[PDB]
Formats: C-alpha cells, sequence, structure tokens
C-alpha cells in the first residue's frame, strides 16, 4: 500500500512491522572474540513435525550466516535474495563478500520494499553473522532498514529481559567459546518446556568459518552445562 | 482503508485475510489424511457425491502430479487445480532444465515462495486451497510434506487437512507415540480406522479415495476399488 | 485503495511537506559552521548504548567525495539511498567532466530529483535533511542546506536538529563576521551542544566531530579522535570558570 | 592446449597442460586450465581462456547456489545441462571447449563439450590442441576399471604426449582425481620441461641510465 | 572412528558401584593426556561426571584436592570460566568437608569479585552459605552473622529450595 | 592492425619489495606524430599504478571509467582496493563489452596497501589475467621486450637495479621500434616512497 | 460493509460474496439441459421470446465451439458470446499445435482456468454464464462436462441450469438414460422442458435442440427440422389429462 506521513511524522506501517516482529521466535546472538555465535528457539507445534526438515538458520556462503524473528515465507525469500546478492558481489568480485557490506545491500533492499507502494512491508527482523578478514561481525537488520552493530543482542518474545541479562552477563571478553552457554541461558530463561536436543538451534561463524551446528553438539551443549 | 479488506499490517499486525482463507478452506466439507510408513506413503481423503447423474469417476482430488509423485488439495475446486496445473509447470521446467527427477522439498518450497508473493502484494487474491505431497526420495524413503495459502511448509512424519482437523492430529498423535516400525497394510488399516472415527460414519468401499506411493513401487499409483474393499474387508474384524 | 497523497491543501499548501518537516523536528541533531579556514560539522549521535559496536567510522558523517561531505538527518534507510544516490550523480560529473563538482551543483540536482519526487508518482516524500559542507575555486568553503520539500541555501553556520531553531537563535545572537577563527568556532559548537541538548556533562562518547580543510590542494577532510574530543571538551568546561566570578558585581 | 578425463574404478581422473598462448608467443608458462566448480565436480578449459574463465566461474556459481538452494551435494550432468543451454544460447560464438567430471550419488560422471554445446559421455575424452595425441594414448592403454596410479600415470603420459607432439601445448601438467571420499588437486603433477640455465651475467649495474626529470612521493 | 571417548560407561560406573578412590583418580590421570584430543563439549561434560563420580563418594582426601586442583588447571589451559566456577564450588565443598580453615576464607575475594561481574545467584548463594558455615565453624558470631545476612540479601528469583534455600534456612 | 595504429608500450618489472612500471610517451597517427607528452600510466592509489597501451582514446575512456568504478568502490567501501581485487575490476570492466571491445591492454602494478607485497599482471583485449611475479607486458613492440626479459630478469631486484634493469629494457625495445619511444616514464614503487624518472631516450 | 464490492478481498467466514451474486446472476436466467446418451450428448434449451417483431432463432444459447464439441448456455449471452470465442481459438490452437481433435476434458480444464484466472484480481469481475459442453468420439466414447463462473468443471450424465433446475434434475434422475438411444433421448428431452416451461411464469416461448454422436457421425450439429417440430407432437398426447 501507499503508506505515507501521520500528522505525527510517524510511519505507522513500520510501527506494526516491528510490533509483528516483537512477538515472534526469541533468538539471541553474541560476538565473542573468536567469532560469533547466533542461537535460536523453535518451539515445535506437536510431535509430528520433523525438526530436521525445516532450518531456521541458512548459510549464504561458507562464512555468513543470518537468523530471524517473524515471518517464515518472507524469511525464506528474504533468504534466496540475499544468497543471490552476495552471488553477484562475489561474480563480479571473486572474492567473498564481507559482512557489512551485505548488510547494507539487504537494508537497501528493505528500503525499496518499503518504499515502494502496491507491496505490503516485510515483517521480519534479520540478525546476520561473519567472519571478515580476523575480526567477526554482527549486525541486526528491521523491517524499516535502519542497520546497528550489536556485539551480543536479543531479538523477539521476551527481548528485553535477554537484553537486560546479557547487560549483566557478556563482558565481551570471552576469548573462548563460552558464549554459546550464555547463549543457551539466555534462550533457557524464556524456554517454556525444557531445553532438549532439537527446539534449539545454534549456529557459530570462527577462523574456519560459519559452520551449522549438528544437533549431537547441540545435545551435548544441552547436557552438563545448564 | 483499514485492512480488514486488502493485505496490510495491523494493531498486532493480523493479517486478518490469510485466517479468512484458512476458514475458506475450511468451508469445503473434506477432509484427507497423509500417513508415512517404513517404506510408504498413504494418502486417504474421502468424498461425497449428491446424487448419480455425475459422473463420480470425475470427481478427484488426488493427483499424479508426477510420476513418483501425488498430491491432493482442499478447498474451492478451480483454485485446487490452478495450483495443481502450475506445481505441474514448475516440475516439468525443472525436470527440462535440470534432468531429474526433483524432490518433494523443491516443489514444495517453490510454490510456498509463490504463496508468499501471492500474498504480499495487494490486488491479487491470496489464494484458499491447502495442499498435500506424498513422495519417495532416494536415500530419504518416503516424505510426505503440505502448504497453506500462506507459504508455510514443515517436514512431517504424518500429517492431515480438512474441516475435522484436530481430533485427526490428537489421533494420529497417540498413534505414532506407538509407532514401532509401521507397515504398509497396517498404515492404511490405521489409516481408514483414523478417518472412521474421525467422521464416525464406518464409510463403505466406494466413498473413499486411497493413494499409495512406496520404495517397492517408486512409482506413483492410484488404488482400485477391489483393494479398496479387500482392505476394509481386512479391518472389518478389526 | 485509497491513496491520493500528491494534492494540495485546500488553502494552497502541502499535508505531506509540513509532516515531512515535523518528521525531521523530532530527528537527530547535527550543526554545522563555516570558516574562512575550513568547516566544521558536529553532531550527537543518537541510540548510544554499550552494546554497540561502533565499526563505521562515524556513520554520521558521510565522504560524498574526496573534497566534498554530507550530513544526514531523518529516516536512516531513505538516507542511505539518498547518499548513494548522491555518490551516483557526483561521481557522473567526475565521469563527464574531469574535475570534482564545485558544491553547488549537486546539490540543485537533488533539490531537482527530490522536487520530482514530491511532484507526482504518488509515492511518499523522503524525509530526510541533509548539511552539505564542500570546496571549490568559485567561492571556497561553500555550505548547503537541503530540506526534504526541496528548498536550499546557504547558510553558513545551522543545523536541522531536534533543537534546530533554539541553536540558530544562538548562533545569530553569538556569530561574528568573517573571523575564521577555527579554535573559537569549535568552543562555539561545543557550548551549543552544551546548551542546547537536555543531557549534561557533555560526554564525549555521545558526540562526533568532523572537520574539512583545504590543504595543498587536497581538502584534507578528518574525524576528530575521541581523545582530541574529549580534550577539546574538558577545555570547554574549564572555560566557564571566569564566567561565574562577577557574580555580585 | 591439451587436456583430457578418465573414468577410473573410484572416480574421475583430469589432466591438463600449462602453456597458454597468444597468437604465436606463449604467454603463460603455469596457466590453471582445471577450473573449481563444486567440491565434487572439476571442469578443463580449452580455447579462449577469458571465455572458459568466465563460463565455468559463472557455471560454478549457479552450482553452489543451487546446493545452498537444495541442502545437497551437486550433481555431474545438471552442471553438464547447463553448460550446452548456456553454449547453444550463444551459438558457438564463445570458444569454450570443456571437460567435466566429477563424482556425486549417482556416481562417477565424465563428458566432453563443445564450444557449439554438443555434449557427449565417455569413460575417457580428450580436448584441445593436442587432443589426438593424448586419445592416441587413451585407446592404446586404456581399459575398463582402471587402477588409481595407472590412471595417474596414463593421464599422464598423454599429458607429456600432447606437450612434446603439438606446438600449442607444453610447460608442466596438472591432474586433479575426484572420489567419493576425497578430492586432490596436483597443480604441477610432474614437470618434464625446466628453463635452461644462464651463462653469461647481463646485469644491468646502477647508474647505466640517465633521467631527465624525478619526483619522490613518500607514503604514509 | 572416534568410538572410546564413549567408553568411560564400563569402568567409571563400576567405580561408583563397587565403590574405590584410587581407581577413580588414576582412571583420572588415565584418560588426563588424551583429553585433549575431542571436542571441548564432550571434554567439559565428561570431566563434570568424572569429578563428581568420587567427589561424593570417598573422604580419602590424600589424592582429590589435588585432582580438583589439576582439572582446575587444565580447566584454565582450556580457558572455560563456567566450568571453573562449578570447580571451586567443588573445593569449597570439600574444604569445608575436610575442616582446613583458612584459605575457605581465601575463597571469598577468589569468588566475590567474580560474582558481582555477572548478576548471579545460585553460585554466589552457595559460596556465601558455604563460607558462613565455615566462619561458624571457627565459632566467631558476628562476621558470621554478617555473612549469613550477605546471604539473606540474595533472598528472591530462583524456582525452589532443592538444595540452597533448605540449607539456608 | 588497428593495434599498431598509434603504438604505445607498457612494461611492469617486479622486485624484492618493490615495483617498477614503464611506459613510452610517443603519441601518433601511424607514421605521422602528434605529440611527445602522452601519459599512459596512471596512479589510482598510494602504490598502485595502471599501465595502458593501445588505442589512445580506448586508453583515456577505460581510465575515467576505471577511475569512475574505482572511487565508487571506495567511497563504498570505505577502504583502499586490493591489486588482486583491481585484477578482478577491470576483467569485469574489460569483459562487459565482449562483442565490442575497447582495443587496449591494461598493465597493473602494485604493492599490497597492508602487507606492501608486489603485484603485477597484464590482460588481454577481453580481460584474461595473467599475474606473474616475474614480469608483465603490454605493446606493438612486444617481443623485443619480452627478450629483454627473457635476458635481463633475476629474481629479488633491489628497487634501483629493478630501474635499472627496466630502463635498459624499455630502451632496447622501443629502439627497434618505429611506432615506439619518444622518452620512457619509469616508476619505482616501494613501501615509502615511489621515485618516478623520465629517461633520456631516441627522438627519431 | 466493503467486504463485498471486491473479487480479491475476503469475508471474515472465508467466502467471497462476488461469485455468489455472479451465482445469482446466471440462476436468474432460464434453463438448458444437457444429456449424455448410449451415443453422443443431447442439449435441450428453451428461450423465451420477448416480442414477435424479432426475425426468430435470434440469440440461440446453442453454439457450435468446435465441429466435434457443442455447448449450452445459461445467464448472460454476451459473456456466453466471449467465452464461445475463446473455446473456438482455444481448439483452432491445440489442433494447430497437435494436429488432431481435442478431448473435451481438456478443452473443459483450459475454459475453467480462463474463467477461474478472472476471479483472481478486482480489475476483472467474475462472469455471469454458466454453460456445459458435449462431444462424442469413437476413441473415447461421448463426454459431457458442466462448468460455473467460479470454476469448477464436472462431468454428468445429465445435468441442468436455470431457475427449473430443481425440477428439471428431478425428471432427469427419474430415467435411465444409459439404456435409452438418441431417438428416445431427444422425447424425454422434449418433455422435460414442456414440463419445466412453467407456463404462467413467462411468456411464448421457443425450443432449441442440439445434436453430437455417431448419428452426426461425431460431428455436432443442431437437429433436422423433420427431427423437430415433432416435440410438440408427442408433447400433446402427453399433456395432462387434467
Amino acid at each position: 500500500s501507499l503508506t505515507t506521513f501521520s500528522p505525527s511524522g510517524k510511519l505507522v506501517q513500520i510501527e506494526y512491522a516491528l510490533a509483528a516482529v516483537a512477538g515472534g521466535a526469541p533468538s539471541v546472538g553474541i560476538k565473542a572474540a573468536n567469532g560469533v555465535v547466533l542461537a535460536t528457539e523453535k518451539k515445535q507445534k506437536s510431535i509430528l513435525y520433523d525438526e530436521r526438515s525445516v532450518h531456521k538458520v541458512e548459510p549464504i556462503t561458507k562464512h555468513i550466516g543470518l537468523v530471524y524473528s517473524g515471518m517464515g515465507p518472507d524469511y525464506r525469500v528474504l533468504v534466496h535474495r540475499a544468497r543471490k546478492l552476495a552471488q553477484q558481489y562475489y561474480l563480479v568480485y571473486q572474492e567473498p563478500i564481507p559482512t557489512a557490506q551485505l548488510v547494507q545491500r539487504v537494508a537497501s533492499v528493505m528500503q525499496e520494499y518499503t518504499q515502494s507502494g502496491g507491496v505490503r512491508p516485510f515483517g521480519v527482523s534479520l540478525l546476520i553473522c561473519g567472519w571478515n578478514e580476523g575480526r567477526p561481525y554482527l549486525f541486526q537488520s528491521d523491517p524499516s532498514g535502519a542497520y546497528f552493530a550489536w556485539k551480543a543482542t536479543a531479538m523477539g518474545k521476551n527481548y528485553v529481559n535477554g537484553k537486560t541479562f546479557l547487560e549483566k552477563r557478556y563482558n565481551e571478553d570471552l576469548e573462548l567459546e563460552d558464549a554459546i552457554h550464555t547463549a543457551i541461558l539466555t534462550l533457557k530463561e524464556s524456554f517454556e518446556g525444557q531445553m532438549t536436543e532439537d527446539n534449539i538451534e545454534v549456529g557459530i561463524c570462527n577462523e574456519a568459518g560459519f559452520r551449522r551446528l549438528t544437533p549431537t553438539e547441540v545435545k551435548d551443549y544441552l547436557a552438563a552445562i545448564a | 482503508g483499514f485492512d480488514r479488506h486488502i493485505t496490510i499490517f495491523s494493531p498486532e499486525g493480523r493479517l486478518y485475510q490469510v485466517e479468512y482463507a484458512f476458514k475458506a478452506i475450511n468451508q469445503g466439507g473434506l477432509t484427507s489424511v497423509a500417513v508415512r510408513g517404513k517404506d510408504c506413503a498413504v494418502i486417504v481423503t474421502q468424498k461425497k457425491v449428491p446424487d448419480k447423474l455425475l459422473d463420480s469417476s470425475t470427481v478427484t482430488h488426488l493427483f499424479k502430479i508426477t510420476e513418483n509423485i501425488g498430491c491432493v488439495m482442499t478447498g474451492m475446486t478451480a483454485d485446487s487445480r490452478s495450483q495443481v496445473q502450475r506445481a505441474r509447470y514448475e516440475a516439468a521446467n525443472w525436470k527440462y532444465k535440470y534432468g531429474y527427477e526433483i524432490p518433494v522439498d523443491m516443489l514444495c518450497k517453490r510454490i510456498a515462495d509463490i504463496s508468499q508473493v501471492y500474498t504480499q502484494n495487494a490486488e491479487m487474491r491470496p489464494l484458499g486451497c491447502c495442499m498435500i505431497l506424498i513422495g519417495i526420495d532416494e536415500e530419504q524413503g518416503p516424505q510426505v510434506y503440505k502448504c497453506d495459502p500462506a507459504g508455510y511448509y514443515c517436514g512431517f512424519k504424518a500429517t492431515a487437512a480438512g474441516v475435522k482437523q484436530t481430533e485427526s492430529t490428537s489421533f494420529l498423535e497417540k498413534k505414532v507415540k506407538k509407532k514401532f516400525d509401521w507397515t504398509f497394510e497396517q498404515t492404511v488399516e490405521t489409516a481408514i480406522t483414523c478417518l472412521s472415527t474421525v467422521l464416525s460414519i464406518d464409510f463403505k468401499p466406494s466413498e473413499i479415495e486411497v493413494g499409495v506411493v512406496t520404495v517397492e513401487n517408486p512409482k506413483f499409483r492410484i488404488l482400485t476399488e477391489a483393494e479398496i474393499d479387500a482392505h476394509l474387508v481386512a479391518l472389518a474384524e478389526r | 485503495y485509497d491513496s491520493r497523497t500528491t494534492i494540495f491543501s485546500p488553502e494552497g499548501r502541502l499535508y505531506q511537506v509540513e509532516y515531512a518537516m515535523e518528521a525531521i523536528g523530532h530527528a537527530g541533531t547535527c550543526l554545522g559552521i563555516l570558516a574562512n579556514d575550513g568547516v566544521l560539522l558536529a553532531a550527537e549521535r543518537r541510540n548510544i548504548h554499550k552494546l554497540l559496536d561502533e565499526v563505521f567510522f562515524s556513520e554520521k558523517i558521510y565522504k560524498l567525495n574526496e573534497d566534498m561531505a554530507c550530513s544526514v538527518a531523518g529516516i536512516t534507510s531513505d538516507a542511505n539511498v539518498l547518499t548513494n544516490e548522491l555518490r551516483l550523480i557526483a561521481q557522473r560529473y567526475l565521469l563527464q567532466y574531469q574535475e570534482p563538482i564545485p558544491c553547488e551543483q549537486l546539490v540543485t540536482a537533488l533539490c531537482d530529483i527530490k522536487q520530482a519526487y514530491t511532484q507526482f508518482g504518488g509515492k511518499r516524500p523522503f524525509g530526510v535533511s541533509l548539511l552539505y559542507i564542500g570546496w571549490d575555486k568559485h567561492y571556497g568553503f561553500q555550505l548547503y542546506q537541503s530540506d526534504p520539500s526541496g528548498n536550499y541555501g546557504g547558510w553558513k553556520a545551522t543545523c536541522i536538529g531536534n533543537n534546530s531553531a533554539a541553536a540558530v537563535s544562538m548562533l545569530k545572537q553569538d556569530y561574528k563576521e568573517g573571523e575564521m577563527t577555527l579554535k573559537s568556532a569549535l568552543a562555539l559548537a561545543i557550548k551549543v551542544l552544551n546548551k542546547t541538548m537536555d543531557v549534561s556533562k557533555l560526554s564525549a562518547e555521545k558526540v562526533e566531530i568532523a572537520t574539512l580543510t583545504r590543504e595543498n590542494g587536497k581538502t584534507v577532510i578528518r574525524v576528530l579522535k575521541q581523545k582530541e574530543v574529549e580534550q577539546l571538551i574538558k577545555k570547554h568546561e574549564e572555560e566557564e570558570a571566569k564566567a561565574e566570578r562577577e557574580k555580585k558585581e | 592446449t591439451t587436456i583430457a578425463g578418465v573414468v577410473y574404478k573410484d572416480g574421475i581422473v583430469l589432466g591438463a597442460d600449462t602453456r597458454a598462448t597468444e597468437g604465436m608467443v606463449v604467454a603463460d608458462k603455469n596457466c590453471s586450465k582445471i577450473h573449481f566448480i563444486s567440491p565434487n565436480i572439476y571442469c578443463c578449459g580449452a580455447g579462449t581462456a577469458a571465455d572458459t574463465d568466465m563460463t565455468t566461474q559463472l557455471i560454478s556459481s549457479n552450482l553452489e547456489l543451487h546446493s545452498l538452494s537444495t541442502g545437497r551435494l551437486p550433481r555431474v550432468v545438471t552442471a553438464n545441462r547447463m553448460l550446452k543451454q548456456m553454449l547453444f544460447r550463444y551459438q558457438g560464438y564463445i570458444g569454450a571447449a570443456l571437460v567435466l567430471g566429477g563424482v556425486d550419488v549417482t556416481g562417477p560422471h565424465l563428458y566432453s563439450i563443445y564450444p557449439h554445446g554438443s555434449t557427449d559421455k565417455l569413460p575417457y575424452v580428450t580436448m584441445g590442441s593436442g587432443s589426438l595425441a593424448a586419445m592416441a594414448v587413451f585407446e592404446d592403454k586404456f581399459r575398463p576399471d582402471m587402477e588409481e596410479e595407472e590412471a595417474k600415470n596414463l593421464v599422464s603420459e598423454a599429458i607429456a604426449a600432447g606437450i612434446f607432439n603439438d606446438l600449442g601445448s607444453g610447460s608442466n601438467i596438472d591432474l586433479c582425481v575426484i572420489s567419493k571420499n576425497k578430492l586432490d588437486f596436483l597443480r604441477p603433477y610432474t614437470v618434464p620441461n625446466k628453463k635452461g640455465t644462464r651463462l653469461g651475467r647481463y646485469r644491468c649495474e646502477k647508474g647505466t641510465t640517465a633521467v631527465l626529470t624525478e619526483k619522490i612521493t613518500p607514503l604514509e | 572412528v572416534q568410538v572410546k571417548e564413549q567408553s568411560i560407561l564400563e569402568l567409571g560406573s563400576l567405580l561408583a558401584k563397587t565403590g574405590q578412590a584410587a581407581e577413580l583418580g588414576g582412571l583420572l590421570k588415565y584418560v588426563r593426556p588424551f583429553l585433549n584430543s575431542i571436542s571441548k563439549a564432550k571434554a567439559a561434560r565428561l570431566v563434570r561426571s568424572l569429578l563428581d563420580l568420587f567427589l561424593d563418594m570417598e573422604a580419602a582426601t590424600g589424592q582429590e584436592v589435588e585432582l580438583c586442583l589439576e582439572c582446575i588447571e587444565w580447566a584454565k589451559s582450556e580457558k572455560r570460566t563456567f566450568l571453573r566456577q562449578a570447580l571451586e564450588a567443588r573445593l569449597v565443598s570439600l574444604y569445608f568437608d575436610t575442616k582446613r580453615y583458612q584459605e575457605a576464607l581465601h575463597l571469598g575475594s577468589q569468588l566475590l569479585r567474580e560474582l558481582k561481574k555477572m548478576d548471579d545467584k545460585a553460585l554466589l548463594v552457595e559460596v556465601q552459605l558455604l563460607e558462613s558455615k565455615t566462619y561458624h565453624a571457627l565459632s566467631n558470631l558476628p562476621k558470621a552473622r554478617a555473612a549469613l545476612t550477605s546471604a539473606r540479601t540474595t533472598a528472591n528469583a530462583i524456582y525452589c529450595p532443592p538444595k540452597l534455600q533448605a540449607t539456608l534456612d | 592492425s588497428i593495434m599498431s595504429y598509434n603504438g604505445g608500450a607498457v612494461m611492469a618489472m617486479k622486485g624484492k619489495n618493490c615495483v617498477a612500471i614503464a611506459a613510452d610517451r610517443r603519441f601518433g597517427i601511424q607514421a605521422q606524430m602528434v605529440t611527445t607528452d602522452f601519459q599512459k600510466i596512471f596512479p589510482m592509489g598510494d602504490r598502485l599504478y595502471i599501465g595502458l597501451a593501445g588505442l589512445a582514446t580506448d586508453v583515456q575512456t577505460v581510465a575515467q571509467r576505471l577511475k569512475f568504478r574505482l572511487n565508487l568502490y571506495e567511497l563504498k567501501e570505505g577502504r583502499q582496493i586490493k591489486p588482486y581485487t583491481l585484477m578482478s575490476m577491470v576483467a569485469n570492466l574489460l569483459y562487459e563489452k565482449r562483442f565490442g571491445p575497447y582495443y587496449t591492454e591494461p598493465v597493473i602494478a602494485g604493492l599490497d596497501p597492508k602487507t606492501f607485497k608486489p603485484f603485477i599482471c597484464s590482460l588481454d583485449l577481453i580481460g584474461c589475467p595473467m599475474v606473474t611475479d616475474d614480469f608483465v607486458v603490454s605493446g606493438t613492440c612486444a617481443e623485443q621486450m619480452y627478450g629483454m626479459c627473457e635476458s635481463l630478469w633475476e629474481p629479488n631486484m633491489d628497487p634501483d637495479h629493478l630501474f635499472e634493469t627496466i630502463s635498459q629494457a624499455m630502451l632496447n625495445a622501443v629502439d627497434r621500434d618505429a611506432v615506439s619511444g619518444m622518452g620512457v616514464i619509469v616508476h619505482i614503487i616501494e613501501k615509502d616512497k615511489i621515485t618516478t624518472r623520465t629517461l633520456k631516450a631516441r627522438m627519431d | 460493509t466493503g467486504y463485498d464490492l471486491s473479487a480479491s478481498t475476503f469475508s471474515p467466514d472465508g467466502r467471497v460474496f462476488q461469485v455468489e451474486y455472479a451465482m445469482k446472476a446466471v440462476e436468474n436466467s432460464s434453463t438448458a439441459i444437457g444429456i449424455r446418451c448410449k451415443d453422443g450428448v443431447v442439449f435441450g434449451v428453451e428461450k423465451l421470446v420477448l416480442s414477435k417483431l424479432y426475425e426468430e432463432g435470434s440469440n440461440k444459447r446453442l453454439f457450435n465451439v468446435d465441429r466435434h464439441v457443442g455447448m449450452a448456455v445459461a445467464g448472460l449471452l454476451a459473456d456466453a458470446r466471449s467465452l464461445a470465442d475463446i473455446a473456438r481459438e482455444e481448439a483452432s490452437n491445440f489442433r494447430s499445435n497437435f494436429g488432431y481433435n481435442i478431448p473435451l476434458k481438456h478443452l473443459a480444464d483450459r475454459v475453467a482456468m480462463y474463467v477461474h484466472a478472472y476471479t483472481l484480481y478486482s480489475a476483472v469481475r467474475p462472469f455471469g454464464c454458466s454453460f456445459m459442453l458435449g462431444s462424442y468420439s469413437v476413441n473415447d466414447g461421448a463426454q459431457l462436462y458442466m462448468i460455473d463462473p467460479s470454476g469448477v468443471s464436472y462431468g454428468y450424465w445429465g445435468c441442468a441450469i436455470g431457475k427449473a433446475r430443481q425440477a428439471a434434475k428431478t425428471e432427469i434422475e427419474k430415467l435411465q438414460m444409459k439404456e435409452m438411444t438418441c431417438r428416445d433421448i431427444v422425447k424425454e428431452v422434449a418433455k422435460i422442458i414442456y414440463i419445466v416451461h412453467d407456463e404462467v411464469k413467462d411468456k411464448a416461448f421457443e425450443l432449441e435442440l442440439s445434436w453430437v454422436g455417431e448419428l452426426t457421425n461425431g460431428r455436432h450439429e443442431i437437429v433436422p427440422k423433420d427431427i423437430r417440430e415433432e416435440a410438440e407432437k408427442y408433447a400433446k398426447e402427453s399433456l395432462k389429462e387434467e
């Protein structure tokens, strides 16, 4: 729709977008001295569903990953656009894309998709991680397209209490991969039933690149640790 | 201008038209259920004929989307056939531009994206049918997938779609709690008894449609009336 | 199916452009002062939080080219799109003409394209306001302020902040004409950000300052370092110690 | 140019020369003609070198976007398929002669692809200017179900024959063996020819050239 | 091929079932050099399981306290934090049981600074309770009462008295 | 040939911690002489230069277009380009007109902006990259300086020895070409400075 | 209300009212019956003449969309003419591309897709005509189909549409059409038309009957005049004796 400015100078459409995102799935990201961890909770409605069939994290390339909060099909089509855009960057450039560049590309894409008329703007928020030139990178993108840099953040359901908890935690000097246990704690603070083998997804990007965790070590980190 | 008529976000972003489409699917008083066995998958759908004047062979909700994949619909009939033809088109396009039998998930993903771009813009009805695919994939076995008009999908060990949705899911869950290597005739017996106890009708053999795809016969096939009544009298005493 | 948003008011004005004006009114704050030896621009970055990485090297400052620089306020996404368009048109001018655009020609190109955006199409205007600081051989150091309405002008020192008119008033009351005196201009900006911003004690981790000056035919553009910013700040608050000495007399 | 491929019992062995020529002179003495396609599929290019580079790069590109869309390992004949469509749409104006070799779930696959779009499946293929010598070597020495090391020696000696019999082939030999469990890229398999040593000393001593104007720019 | 990684079942279980302390430590040093060959999560869980196997079994403390110390040094080799805090919780429990008086209080200076970096309760609660109990064991009412009240500041949150608030009572 | 319409000669040589890039200054139409002060080497980095021989209008056009794309890239990234990235950009730009190609041979020579690693490469009339460790070439007198390469090159040059070697190489290459010469510009790029020398040549 | 003026919006219960209004507009029109015999398909429609000033045979709802396919119309006639033209050109395109007579089910699917595509958006209204397609061949037998504006294409032994559709299909069902030949089918269809004419509710009327089958050698055509003008004749013996 051709949404325009209110008499208050506020776009009610993007406010509705962020409100719909805030009711979405809780998720957390943390940037440690050896990489970036992304984590999310998927509560399957029944035992009938297959957890391995559909994932919440998708590798754009060997070293870039993005989790989300909000709409599902919107997220998967945005995964398609992000993968394709990073790919033509590699086509023109013949080097892997740095994180921040594809960040403003997808932020731009959000800007036209909330600018062009006829189309309803997107109702998802995205969290991006990568390892570029040794320095890790983690950013957040809103539906309106304003991209922010965060070393630790929480987006989704009850995200403000998670933000306060990672304010108390996360001294940002954890050179090891202990921040993944902190992310497990942050999710367990809002976990509904139990921390199980499949409900929690965790993804890591280290110097070796971005690698989706096998649920075996997910059950391992669920065990003993918390 | 409020979004109760056109696809725009709301206070708390409630897109009313998609639940409206879900109710439109539930308007058609029919139900289907899909059950995946150890090496088989079965779709059991009930049908109703108002009179004998209509040709009962013409009414069919099961469709051979490819030689190895079967699909079944619920909603208004014309939109159902339309998206059947679109999935047929995309399957044939994939086969032509790639050269192999498309996996079930790729068809599911592509038409999910089609539903997403339907519901993304205005001036386009966001469609009113739900979809079930059954198939076999190499080194994967049988696969059963479901799509909505909203573009959502998942993987299911077994599921159902229709008006009497919830009790079907509860019965299926309490049956799969003691799963223990479902076998072919046992799968179709359990599916038939599930549909029967959901509808409480004790249907005669000529009211049902059954479609089974198997590792032993990777070509998707349609069950005839003879084996239907054979399975019914097999499940008659039990 | 009801969206006109392109027609004039019954009295003559436009609802959209005034909504854009008051949308800029609650946006962030950035200010600039011309001088004979150069130009400075100071802003406070919003959403100052401990979890920001701050790896963009003064994101509120956008170097449009090697000579002339920008600052924006309003919607960040529209700001990104607009600044990319400024880069495109400026470097198209560099391609067509092997010399930098002076200052104002690109400003006029932006005003044209934003007028066309607020003339037809039935789409929303871009609620972004920009400040342009640069150098040319025609007029030395040149400053311009582009409102989203399309109007622009050549104010010597101004802002588009949430307290825009306030700082305009203190600048009007407290400007010396024709005196470059770059340190005094920095002190002027420091005291203006002191009196205008509601927050006190003037945390250097809340403000950013960028400078542009002609040097060896290059027009070097720098961003003041954190240590330099806090040093200038602390020098500013120790400057106001003798003001509160007359008291009784 | 001499490129070749051999199907053996556990996968594909690809080989190529390292001589790249312009006009009559050789341009590159260590050019790489075996190109990365996917972690299970590789391609060797011949003819116009930039054309082969762009073609392999963009086909490979669509190969990993397909793999990411599918979440699985890609297959060889799909790669060959869009190679042949990409070449046939352009009516052979792009002169890329290709050897595609890989191993997927369906097994090993090897194909020879013409710039005009014709594709062929063979257990052994040769292409390039020195295609005929390597083809003669293969027809003399290939037998089905070849061992890995013997196939390596066969491909190496075929590329050496193409080097020593065709003027457009020379310098080094690179190999690439693709299996189900492993993949090794032997860039410089063997070095049959070395540069001759230099006898005279032609060291341009300091002060030999006079200068009209100078400038020095220090760097930060 | 790594299938001996999960092979603490037979002997590690029989250590607890039969009951012996020296063989548990011998197993602890038996896989100690091999421990830098597996995943860090498996290493952490295995270390925790082997330690709490015999940390409640026997009071033959001629080996167990330096086993805890060498596991702390192994943790510092791995540089794992929550692993570490669990280890000093275990050692201060063992020290309170063995009652060697002094450096239990030297736990507190090595604990409180860490537990006030983060809003952590359960580790802080148990270390405050054990410090108060040990300081009462030397029979000094005032500072033990002060420590008890300092623990009683954290009289919120939690979920139950599983071990914590009942021991507080 | 249309290549041999104007002439032009560009050379780049690799040293131990430095690079050299030289070019003839002659511009003319076939045998007719236009000007002896034409520019073929262009600075697009603090340590990174491009030599361009070929059609002079194509040289100027692609130089302006790559400067266009380069500063657009550098303003977008906020960082200086790598020589390998610049090679990719040159290949993409030149291949964008495969059916309408520019008539020139680009040569890229420089150091790494962070590690100061020398880098030299040459691209054809359709952007095929030849990245070398010894020398790269461009021009109508190509085989002359090919002989200069294979009879004058030794690894790990000193920057002055680099300068003398490439100076004698370009001089003796252009002394046998009727469409090249009229003064040689030589750039030596090292970590802390760049020295450009205009050589005394033959003026006939 | 604001949720019934567009073909792209939804009611809260999950319904579209534009297509329901289209169904009401179709059922406002008069009746038409298609029937499948042992060898072929017979179409029987009645048309109300509005005034004697018409030169007879005007706007006959029966059309020959194909040489071997006939069709029957109820609803709005201009949309019917458009659909008839679409069917003709699509059969033309099929036999141009494929080179044989198009199956009835295939063209029924194509016109179903076409009529359902116009329900999707709001720029175009749903159609106001329901029609029937009949065909016969030796390769597949006798085929009959019925399509509503919403896009539902169903086969029938015998189908009816119109105001008197209830009693029409009532008296269709009480006949064993699977055993009767076309000559009996003609007299049955005529009798049912005369019953459902309802006489007093309308003005004077006219009859139109169309044939496809092996008797017409598979080529659809109207009934001959000698086979005609007897419908009233065996009507008048079969009229009710009060």
